[PDB]
């Protein structure tokens, strides 16, 4: 556990890459339904949330000739979420707007590092490869669906001055007793409409969330449900099947239901290969970036691993000696890191150092090589 | 690809609205009564009421108010419907051909913007200088009130009040003035605006902005020569006119908060207010400028959904939650200490939360038992046809569930009273209900933090055993402390000759936000005494249960379990199915399960005998808030959810390709305009076009029925409503097609795979020259395989056949 | 699985001097291309038993990386400039060859290659 002083404004701005970027403020937002033509990265195998922030380094001339065509253009490109990604299947996906770019000279070849946001989910429904290599995508913008309040279709009409709300349980207690009382007239009772409604759930990731970050609910959690359920899911540990299924989820209302129901019953963190193998507990997971306790990273080999702090982590064997070269931590160097029975690759072990700072150790776990279990 | 027929058996009874006015003449007073998509109107006379005319509207009424602008001899009426089309009508009688006739209609639903939290809020200046409507929050919409506007022409006007809870028109100025009470993170104040017609926009009020009470609710707009405005909350009384700031916090509002108003005198001396326990109070204004405020408690009327002042002391309490009442009001109280005597009661069926069909009086009469009410206007309603017969047993307590059980010859119903905490260590009941009034009553045994507080309100539910006879609350059972009872269910399982009363319980805390245990408990009843048979624990709520082929299949949460009946008279578990939503209604079809969930996730299983476990057949996800579902057939499967819609799915069984044998086609959608509450198999008629027949109850007390047709009938019946919404004038002159489509806030497609049985019953209505005009070039009688003409005669003949199902 | 044993570093029969070209080498081109972001794969020999490589040796005959030419360097094993030189260019050109054009590893070669070419025409003449 421990306290924390590192300042964590510098893994959000991803400061290994290079100086400070050609900043864009613009914003490109399509409409609901409507059906867009989007280039596809080659090299992006993630499966992109919208929101969380989304590093790159690309060097092929091919990726930088794409990147300056998007740059002059509208600067969105599409990421697929592969099923089987050994064939390109791909049937979802999220669009992502760039706001950061840097094309380095005095360096080898042309290289440009990228600092991407997710935007707008979407169906895939037309993939073509030009003769260029490059490929194309047809694609419709799938909508965000919020359903009203359940209560506004049994509402009563004298009780419409009562639906406005001027030791917390109490308080939550108060609002299901008063919101909800026209739930009488149905076959459902008040409880019942409490797991459907979108405050109360939200409350319940808050109060699951306070245990992993310090940062009070006031300003850094969104108060959006749409815009809150995308932020939890962004730094939510679990395998990429379950984070397809969760991307499907198109009302808000699910994807928080769902969600809570994972806090609830995935506990430990276990090695993929292995299944057989702890290699850590939701309780040691604790929060170093303002966009969560998991967050997407990138490597000079280009490759985007989305890490997961954590305090402790068990049954792990270290390679190399540590070292600072690219750090996505600044003040931190990192360690390699296999299973203590299959070998694979886990993460890295972060030690600081300066001897001041604090946490003097903590563990980065890459989310592709994790699987949740359940005793 | 549906098929289908809906109509209406029962036309709502609850009452959402009501006014008076002089809408058929000047001399005349007139009673104005909205039943959702029924209008009521009525002459007041010294007798009581005397009914006029009975209109019926393509909207639910949601705005009713009467006004005179300066150069008529009548009132107008203004309607606004939940599809948001307003109209000002007028009446019209020449001996005895009575018409409603249009003078004003119009579309004002807006582009953009989200509806607010308060509703539709419709309100009319004194001067009748225009129409102030409250849809969306932030955007007051104005409808200026001059001889031109023909289509209601409406602009927006901004507000830097964003939640606005209350607004009213004041009496007395020059300029338009409105009042209105909103919140800020401050708190709760009062405002006054004044809208301008020629700069279309808001000016600085009368008397500037005041603090008032954290709950102020309800405003009331006083004529002259007082003016000024009533703001009202659980707690406080006040009133504002300019400089003049009056306040009271009388301590026998304290009890209950307060909702609905009504004025009394036209110069605004006496008020009547009524509160949610169904209270009725008398404020009183007392005389240039107002004297003091005070109130006095008159009585005990239902729960008022709104009130209006008739005339010689009589006032008409109109209630959705129970029956209407007239009831007159004396000037002395009486020996009970009160001043309200009941005159004359209406019926009043909603809501209508569970029902079933029995076979009561004559074997093949179908009659139909339903829990209506809540609280105390909680009740049980006997109907049966004759146009309706209906009994009437209240409870004074709110019911849930019923099932009837042949054996015993008995109804077990699950009803719940609310109590108090008692002021030593316990619950107090407010009122005796019928389950503290039963010959037998017992509790069950057994298999808490944070306890009690200071006078606080708790559900205690019961299942009663209630004769068939005679309706007397024979056993009135008790469950368990801080337990909620969701199913009910009267079979025979197993081996066991044994009929029994199951029920299924869910343990709800204040701590836990889903229920993580549950009792399946079976009861038998006979000699006049309820034993506990048997009892069996789960780890989660038990929503329901149904009888499947001797067996129990119930819903545990996100599980559905299959139990059998042992020789030891325990319930085993067969074999589960675990889903990814919490199986909240369960249907069954010999093999077929049909499962559903609060946003509309479809789920259809097979059970397999030969295997012992439950696979999936197919499925369906389309987020909306769902009510009721119930299996048509094989390969239908009906549903009710948001916006008062219906909608039918089918599957495909023999089908061609496994990725689509699991989907469930959306074939039927349909804009009913009532909430509906629970399906049932059943017809009320002795035992053709139509194959099966299912009611359904809804809240606002209508009831109705759906059936099904063949592909000829369907296509036919399509016909004969596209020419019958030409020819028939609507009120309001609102489309059909669009009071009967799809309506969501996310998406409006027109009604397929129904057909509306209330415009096809209207065809004897009118008269034969709109007969020989409907009948004109028909020919798609696509029966024999060729094209079938025809006649006035045939079709009246179909339609008296399609009568005879209801 | 071969892995045959890293190229010597150092001989003490080799005579051990500091000439102004290979010191140059050393304190200028050596340390860029090895604070560089694509020189990881350099910095070591191809260990041929862990990237499961069974051809690489079987057609690379002479192997290289920059930390045989770092420890080369350091040991003063060599004699002039030409020695280094074609010690890295052997290197660039096994990259080169073991592997197919227009994959990762030729391209982050070509750049360091191309940062090297640069940096080479800057060889000052001998003290
Ligand atoms: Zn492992």
């Amino acid at each position: 556990p421990n306290i924390i002083n590192f300042d964590t404004s510098l893994p959000t701005s991803h400061t290994y890459l290079g100086a400070d970027m050609e900043e864009f403020h613009g914003r490109t937002l399509h409409d609901d339904d409507s059906c867009q033509v989007i280039p596809v990265l080659p090299q992006v195998m993630m499966i992109l949330i919208p929101g969380q922030t989304l590093p790159l380094q690309l060097f092929h001339p091919q990726e930088v000739s794409m990147v300056r065509n998007l740059i002059q253009k509208d600067r969105t490109f599409a990421v697929l979420a592969y099923s089987n990604v050994q064939e390109r299947e791909a049937q979802f996906g999220t669009t992502a707007e760039i706001y950061a770019y840097r094309e380095e000279q005095d360096f080898g070849i042309e290289i440009v590092k990228v600092k991407a946001i997710g935007r707008q989910r979407f169906k895939v429904l037309e993939l073509r490869t030009q003769s260029d290599g490059i490929q194309q995508a047809k694609v419709q913008i799938l909508p965000e669906c919020v359903l009203p309040s359940t209560m506004s279709a049994v509402q009563l009409e004298s009780l419409n001055k009562c639906q406005i709300f001027p030791c917390s349980y109490k308080w939550w207690q108060k609002y299901q007793k008063r919101k909800f009382h026209c739930a009488n007239l149905t076959s459902w009772p008040r409880w019942l409409y409490s797991l459907y409604d979108a405050e109360t759930l939200m409350d319940r990731i808050k109060k699951q969330l306070r245990e992993w970050d310090e940062n009070l609910k006031d300003d850094s959690l969104p108060s959006n449900p749409i815009d809150f359920s995308y932020r939890v899911a962004a730094c939510l540990p679990i395998d990429d099947v379950l984070r397809i299924q969760l991307l499907k989820i198109g009302s808000a209302i699910q994807r928080l239901r769902c969600e809570l129901d994972i806090m609830n019953k995935c506990t430990s963190l276990c090695c993929k290969q292995c299944q057989e193998t702890e290699i850590t507990t939701k309780n040691e997971i604790f929060s170093l970036s303002l966009c969560g306790p998991m967050a997407a990273y990138v490597n000079p080999h280009g490759y985007v691993h989305e890490t997961l702090t954590v305090y402790k982590a068990c049954n792990l064997n270290l390679i190399g000696r540590p070292s600072t070269e690219h750090s996505w931590f600044p003040g931190y160097a990192w360690t390699v890191a296999q299973c203590k029975i299959c070998a694979s690759h886990i993460g890295w072990k972060f030690t600081a150092t300066k001897k001041d700072m604090s946490p003097q150790k903590f563990w980065g776990l890459t989310r592709s090589a994790l699987l949740p279990t359940i005793p | 690809m549906s098929y289908n027929y809906v109509v209406t058996a029962q036309k709502p009874t609850a009452v959402n609205g009501c006014v008076t006015g002089h809408f058929t003449s000047a001399e005349d007073l007139n009673l104005l009564i909205a039943k959702n998509t029924r209008l009521e109107i009525y002459v007041v006379t010294a007798e009581g009421l005397r009914p006029v005319k009975e209109v019926g509207m393509y909207g639910k009424i949601a705005v009713m108010e009467l006004f005179r602008p300066k150069g008529e001899s009548k009132d107008l009426l203004f309607i606004l419907t939940a599809k948001y089309n307003a109209c000002i009508l007028e009446y019209k009688q020449s001996g005895e051909s009575i018409d409603i006739i249009t003078r004003a209609h119009g579309n004002v639903q807006d582009r953009i913007g989200r509806p607010s939290e308060t509703g539709i809020i419709g309100i009319i200046d004194p001067e009748c200088r225009m129409i102030g409507l409250r849809l969306y929050d932030g955007l007051f919409k104005v409808i200026p009130l001059d001889r031109d506007n023909k289509e209601l022409k409406a602009f927006n006007i901004r507000l830097e009040e964003l939640h606005v809870i209350d607004v009213k028109f004041l009496y007395g100025c020059q300029a338009p003035t409105i009042c209105f009470v909103y919140q800020d993170p401050q708190g709760r104040h009062v405002k006054t605006y004044e809208v301008s017609l020629r700069e279309k926009e808001f000016n600085k009020g009368p008397w500037k902005q005041e603090n008032v009470e954290a709950e102020a609710s309800m405003v009331i707009a006083v004529p002259e020569p007082f003016g000024g405005a009533i703001i009202i909350g659980q707690e406080s009384i006040t009133y504002h006119n300019g400089d003049k700031y009056l306040a009271i916090a009388p301590p026998i509002i304290k009890q209950s908060t307060i909702v609905c108003h009504n004025r009394v005198d036209p110069n605004g001396s006496r008020y009547l207010l009524g509160d949610m326990e169904g209270r009725l109070f008398m404020l009183l204004l007392e005389k240039v400028t107002l004297k003091d405020l005070r109130v006095e408690l008159l009585g005990e009327t239902s729960i008022a959904e709104c009130l209006t002042y008739l005339d010689n002391g009589v006032v008409f309490v109109g209630s959705r939650l129970g029956d209407s009442q007239l009831v007159k009001l004396n000037v002395d109280s009486n020996e009970q200490g009160s001043y309200v005597v009941a005159m004359e009661t209406f019926t009043n069926l909603g809501p209508i939360v569970d029902m079933c069909v029995v076979d009561l009086e004559r074997q093949g009469q179908g009659q139909l038992v339903t829990c209506s009410g809540a609280f105390k206007e909680g009740s049980l309603r006997i109907i049966r046809n004759g146009k309706l017969h209906i009994r009437t047993v209240p409870l004074y307590e709110s019911p849930r569930k019923i099932c009837y059980q042949e054996v015993s010859q008995c109804f077990g119903v699950l009803s719940s009273r609310i109590e108090v905490q008692d002021t030593s260590g316990g619950t107090t009941a407010l009122r005796p209900s019928a389950s503290t009034q039963a010959l037998s009553s017992s509790v069950s045994s057994s298999k808490a933090p944070h306890e009690t507080s200071f006078g606080e309100e708790v559900e205690v539910h019961n299942l009663l055993i209630i004769d068939q006879h005679t309706f007397e609350v024979l056993h009135a059972h008790q469950f368990l402390q801080n337990e909620y009872a969701l199913s009910l269910v009267s079979c025979k399982l197993g081996k066991d000759p044994n009929t029994y009363f199951i029920v299924g319980t869910a343990m709800v805390y204040p701590e836990e936000a889903e229920p993580k245990q549950g009792r399946i408990v079976v009861f038998q009843y006979s000699d006049g005494k309820l034993q506990t048979v048997a009892e069996k624990e789960v780890k989660g709520a038990v929503y329901s249960m149904v009888e499947f082929n001797g067996k129990l299949l119930a819903s545990i949460n996100s599980t559905v379990r299959l139990y059998e009946w042992t020789t030891e008279k325990e319930l085993r578990t067969e074999c589960n199915h675990y889903n990814n939503i919490m199986a909240l209604y369960l249907k069954t079809k010999g093999d077929f399960i049909l499962v559903g969930d609060l946003m509309r996730s479809v789920l259809l299983l097979a059970y397999k005998p030969m295997e012992g476990n439950f696979e999936e057949i197919a499925r369906d996800f389309n987020p909306n808030w769902m009510s009721a579902v119930e299996i048509l057939d094989d390969d239908n499967f009906l549903g009710a959810e948001n916006a008062f819609n219906l909608f039918v799915c089918q599957k495909d069984s023999a089908a061609t390709t496994d990725e689509e044998r699991q989907h469930l086609q959306e074939v039927g959608l349909f804009h009913l305009g009532e909430f509906v509450n629970v399906f049932c198999h059943g017809s009320l008629v002795m035992q053709t076009p139509t194959q099966g027949s299912v009611l359904f109850g809804t809240v606002n007390g209508m009831i109705g029925l759906v059936t099904s047709l063949s592909e000829s009938w369907y296509n036919l019946l399509l016909d004969m409503q596209n020419r019958l919404n030409k020819v028939i004038k609507s009120v309001g002159k609102i489309e059909h097609s669009f009071w009967r489509s799809f309506h969501t806030e996310r998406k409006t497609e027109p009604a397929t795979g129904f057909i509306d049985g209330d415009l096809i019953e209207s065809f004897l209505d009118i008269s034969r020259p709109k007969m020989q005009e409907v009948v004109a070039n028909l020919q798609y009688d696509d029966g024999s395989g060729m094209k079938r003409e025809a006649t006035a005669d045939d079709l009246i003949k179909v339609v008296e056949e399609l009568t005879r199902i209801h | 699985s071969m892995n045959p044993p890293p190229p010597e570093t150092s001989n003490p029969n080799k005579p051990k001097r500091q000439t102004n070209q290979l010191q140059y080498l050393l304190r200028v081109v050596l340390k860029t291309l090895w604070k560089h972001q694509f020189a990881w794969p350099f910095q070591q020999p191809v260990d041929a038993v862990k990237l499961n490589l069974p051809d690489y040796y079987k057609i690379i005959k002479t192997p290289m990386d920059m930390g045989t030419i770092k420890k080369r360097l350091e040991n003063n094993y060599y004699w002039n400039a030409q020695e280094c030189i074609q010690d890295f260019n052997t290197m660039f050109t096994n990259c080169y060859i073991y592997n197919k054009p227009g994959d990762a590893i030729v391209l982050m070669a070509e750049a360091l290659e191309k940062l090297f070419l640069q940096k080479i025409n800057e060889l000052p003449t001998e003290e």
